[PDB]
């Protein structure tokens, strides 16, 4: 729906303000697309989404052992686990559990 | 919470005293640095946001507060 | 016997010393260094606003006791030697833009974090008007078609706005680019256009 | 009495190179306090009057983002709890000023930027046309 | 030590979708238009579909970082409405309050 | 009935800080936030990575400074810069504070690769606002 | 008409951090700016003005010394622009193969006993040592006097 | 004085021991907090003030015609026809894409240069000739 005149405008416009030059359909345009951006698996926000549990889990068991610091909720599981030994129920040894 | 007079009389030393470091800070003449300057100096100094009034930093003399 | 506290060096201090020495650099409230009886705190029925010490209200104020206007004013006294001065013959808006025609727009964004990263300081406007530009009739009917949207007829100016590069100096450079083959490409006549 | 003699200054050194020239400079601060907004703008102002540089300053619309969450872990759908951010703003807009002037000025209030503070500052920055566009090529 | 295997789970399907996103855009691509010949397209849509089913993004959960919680998150800040408001409550999130209007 | 951050009545003689005093809906309105970024500003990014870094700095102080804290930390974030205000008592000897100062703020400083400073600020004992 | 620009002013970064501190002098009411500025933790004499910094000191060799022990838990790197300094140092040569490229390491990282153990075993197989690096085995030798420097802790 | 450093004088340990003796007589406690963000500044643990949201990060010195004219890249590739048509799409979308470097940029165009070569049968049979 464009003159001669206005369709050579456009390309020429399209040129040096680097776009498409070629006629191009909705569909192939993607491809512009796919290339124009960071893929969502590649975004920071997504390989990032979760903090490191393991640095922070494992740094901060390092600290108790070393005695820097104190863990208050593993220190509470420990006196749990011990009573629980007085009271007769022990973890089973792995392939010694109660089914043999 | 109950307040005695010698008590009253040492936050009153407080307030003067503190009234005449307030006006050095902002470089006032400490003879005519009235009560509006220290509510003016007290808000640029600790700005507060918080919505009640009441809960803002406040430096009046002990006579108002208790 | 156990450790007994100092008094507070408040008592210390003259009600004529240079306070700028006290807080010379922004620093969390500390109740045995500021000299004031200065209470905070939505107060109990028939009590008054808690005092300052122990006052976690008063810690959680960014204060500005490093910025009396004592401070400020021998800050900036001290901070002349590092300006210039501004041209005396640019004294209005029209007459800097006889002299320079063409606006660059650029942002920094100063946040808090330990990166001082953002995507958005990239982007570079570039604006000026058509009449500064040494344009003849053809030339100039033929740029506004080219930049299309890009132009307002009402102000007359020329926008170009660059952000496809990762760096700003590179969205400069480009900017400066696109309007160097804009200004040459108007002046060129095809063949083409014999058709219009 | 203590008092130290001779003070060394920082050194500044004026280059061969013309500075940069900046129409102006629009400094939007943003933040969740007024009255810390409040307390910055007088510093900034108060700073720019020290060093000669024109300032003129407005308060934008502020901003107020709400969104709505569920009261109860479970079940209870009819009760919730809503939340909001408030964005509060204050806009600093300087005129007239050298690329060394800016820098100071800003370096000076953009260290001294509360906690809880943003900004944003938008430089204007005046050129000159490029060599190659004061003439057709033919 | 992850708060349960399932975000385990969704840590490892985030690991295997970044390490693959190159390879899948780029054969992606391929399929993605009306220009290339339907010989080389078919081929190109054997080739994505024998990627390994993890590296897949559409199989990624925003789970709550604390809880893994996998719904009733808020995006912004990664928690579930739950935890969020534990925080907010207890006045640990700068500038968040509670609205009234 | 609301439950959120309520330190329920009792028979008075449960003592409760400024803080612990205030329910959630005071916020703003008569106490101020435990924490002051940029994060949650309209427009401003990475709310979610200043927000699980406060939760662990909170956890870390907790177990690092067991028994001495004598109300929350106060985070305030300038710049690059960390800065921790904490009020403690009067309990440890100076020597360990020092120790636990210079311990922590170096091993936060690798941590989140910034500089990190802390600001104790002692009390005799916690400070009490009202008897529930 | 010619409008003459301003000529360009340069300072370092720290320019204007120090112009501002120019214009403080020393708070004759307060201790040093090391200690803390809390009316119990402040030195009371010259005693503890002396070990409370060594204390403060202690605690950072502690944390030191668990960076390096212990790198895997401090190398994500969140800072940008990156801050070397802020990174954990690792001591222990990561070239296993006996060369003379491989015992220079060991003289960069002062191991004097390594180098001495890797100077010989290269020398033994008759391998060329170069005279550049035999000097540099000289002078860690001859400046510790053939004995480890000091570490943290073994 | 000497007239002519030698600039390229190794650093033995005797100079570099001797060098850590003169940074010792000038250690002195921080004075203020001026001095402790000084010291921060010069470290490099401190941001750089005006702040620059670039600082520390240029893309390895490239230009901007090394982003956005990507022709250059293209020269192994036939002049016409539907690979050139669909290769001229991903560089028009790569010279759009300013989160990729150069470098990344480069690898798309290679990993399809190869690709094409390993289907010149199956081009061939639509007429469509790879090299
Ligand atoms: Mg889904
Ligand atoms: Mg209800």
């Amino acid at each position: 729906s464009l003159s001669e005149y206005a369709f050579r405008m456009s390309r020429l416009s399209a040129r040096l303000f680097g776009e498409v030059t070629r006629p191009t359909n909705s569909k192939s345009m993607k491809v512009v697309k796919l290339f124009s951006e960071l893929p969502l698996a590649k975004k920071k926000e997504t390989y990032d989404w979760y903090p490191n549990h393991h640095t922070y889990a494992e740094l901060m068991q390092t600290l108790r052992f070393l005695g820097l610091y104190r863990d208050e909720h593993q220190d509470f599981m420990d006196e749990q686990k011990r009573l629980k030994k007085l009271r007769g129920k022990e973890k089973p040894k792995k392939g010694e559990g109660k089914r043999a | 919470e109950t307040y005695t007079e010698d008590f009253i009389k040492k936050q009153i030393e407080e307030f003067n005293i503190g009234k005449r470091h307030l006006a050095n800070m902002m470089g006032e003449d400490p003879e005519t640095f009235t009560q509006e300057d220290i509510d003016r100096a007290i808000a640029y100094l600790f700005p507060s946001g918080l919505f009640e009034k009441r809960a803002r930093p406040v430096m009046k003399h002990p006579e108002q507060i208790f | 016997p156990r450790r007994k506290a100092l008094p507070p060096r408040t008592e210390k201090m003259a009600v004529d010393q240079d306070w700028p020495s006290v807080y010379p650099v922004a620093a969390p409230f500390k109740p045995s260094a500021v000299p004031l009886p200065v209470r905070m705190g939505y107060p109990v029925k028939k009590g008054v606003p808690m005092a300052k010490e122990g006052n976690l209200e008063l810690l959680k104020i960014p204060n500005f006791l490093h910025l009396t206007p004592v401070a400020i004013k021998k800050h900036c006294e001290a901070l002349k030697d590092f300006c210039t001065e501004w041209p005396a013959a640019l004294d209005s808006d029209e007459k800097c833009e006889k002299h320079f025609p063409i606006e660059i727009d650029s942002t920094d964004y100063v946040s808090s974090g330990p990166s001082v990263r953002n995507p958005r300081a990239r982007v570079v406007v570039l604006r000026v008007k058509l009449s500064s530009l040494n344009l003849d009739d053809h030339a100039k009917k033929k740029l506004i078609k080219l930049v299309g949207e890009r132009y307002c007829k009402t102000t007359d100016v020329l926008t170009i706005k660059t952000d496809r590069c990762p760096l700003r100096r590179q969205n400069y450079d480009y900017a400066v680019y696109l309007l160097t083959v804009l200004y040459h490409e108007s002046w060129n006549t095809e063949e083409w256009e014999k058709s219009k | 009495v203590d008092v130290p003699k001779d003070l060394t200054k920082p050194v500044v050194t004026i280059s061969d190179e013309p500075d940069i020239l900046y129409k102006r400079l629009s400094v939007l601060v943003k933040g969740h306090d007024k009255a810390v907004l409040d307390s910055y703008e007088y510093f900034a102002v108060l700073a720019a009057k020290e060093l000669g540089i024109s300032i003129k300053v407005h308060e934008p619309p502020r901003k107020i983002e709400r969104f709505t969450l569920l009261q109860s872990v479970h079940i209870y759908k009819k009760h919730r709890v809503q939340y909001e951010m408030r964005t509060l703003y204050r806009c600093l807009e300087l005129e007239h000023l050298t690329g060394s002037t800016a820098d100071v000025y800003l370096e000076y209030i953009q260290r001294n930027l509360p906690e809880g503070v943003a900004m944003e500052v938008t430089k204007t920055q005046l050129e000159q046309l490029p060599e190659h566009i004061k003439e057709p090529i033919w | 030590h992850y708060v349960d295997w399932r975000m385990w789970r969704d840590v490892k399907r985030r690991k295997m979708a970044y390490e693959y996103a190159d390879e899948r855009l780029r054969i992606n691509s391929l399929r993605k238009n009306t220009i290339l010949p339907k010989i080389l397209q078919d081929v190109a849509d054997e080739e994505i579909a024998a990627l390994p089913r993890d590296s897949c993004p559409v199989r990624i959960r925003n789970r709550c970082v604390m809880t893994s919680r996998p719904r009733g998150v808020k995006r912004r800040w990664r928690l579930s409405r739950i935890v969020f408001r534990h925080l907010a409550d207890h006045g640990q999130l700068s500038g968040i309050q509670r609205a009234t209007w | 009935k609301n439950r959120a951050a309520r330190v329920r009545v009792s028979k008075g003689d449960k003592p409760v800080t400024y803080e612990e005093a205030h329910a959630p809906h005071y916020i703003a309105h008569r106490k101020g936030w435990l924490s002051l970024h940029t994060g949650n500003l309209d427009g401003e990014d990475h709310a979610a990575e200043r927000t699980v870094e406060d939760v662990f700095l909170r956890k870390f102080m907790w177990g690092t400074f067991p028994g001495c804290l004598a109300d929350q930390l106060v985070l305030k974030r300038r710049g690059n810069q960390l800065e921790i205000c904490a009020v403690v008592l009067r309990q440890l000897s100076p020597h360990k504070y020092y120790f636990l100062v210079g311990y922590s703020e170096t091993l936060l400083s690798y941590f989140y690769k910034c500089p990190v400073r802390l600001h104790l600020q002692t009390v005799p004992s916690k400070v009490v606002y009202k008897y529930l | 008409e010619e409008v003459v620009i301003p000529k360009k002013k340069t300072w370092d970064k720290v320019a204007v951090l120090q112009a501002l501190a120019s214009t403080v002098n020393r708070d004759t009411t307060a201790v040093p700016y090391v200690f803390q500025d809390d009316p119990y933790l402040m030195p009371a004499s010259s005693l503890e003005s002396r070990s409370f910094l060594l204390a403060k000191k202690s605690g950072e060799n502690v944390a030191k010394f668990i960076i390096n022990s212990y790198p895997k838990y401090f190398q994500k790197d969140i800072a940008e622009p990156h801050i070397p300094c802020l990174m954990p140092e690792y001591f222990e040569p990561q070239i296993k193969d006996i060369s003379e490229a491989a015992l220079k390491e060991r003289i960069e990282l002062r191991k004097v006993k390594a180098s001495v153990d890797m100077f010989d075993q290269l020398l033994q197989a008759g391998t060329t040592v170069s005279l550049e690096t035999t000097n540099s085995l000289l002078d860690l030798l001859c400046y510790y006097g053939d004995q480890e420097p000091s570490t943290d802790y073994h | 004085t000497k007239e002519a450093p030698e600039t390229d004088t190794s650093p033995s340990l005797w100079d570099v021991e001797f060098a850590k003796q003169l940074a010792t007589v000038n250690e002195q406690p921080l004075q203020n907090g001026f001095e402790e963000l000084i010291q921060w500044t010069k470290e490099g643990k401190l941001w750089e003030f005006p702040i620059n949201n670039e600082a520390g990060f240029d893309d390895d010195g490239s230009e901007f015609h090394e982003h956005i004219f990507l022709e250059k890249h293209l020269e192994s590739f036939p002049k016409q026809g539907p690979i050139r048509h669909f290769m001229e799409l991903v560089t028009c979308g790569l010279s759009k894409n300013p989160y990729l470097s150069v470098k990344q940029k480069v690898e798309h165009i290679e990993w399809f240069r190869n690709y094409f070569n390993e289907k010149k049968d199956i081009l061939k049979e639509s007429n469509i000739q790879f090299n």
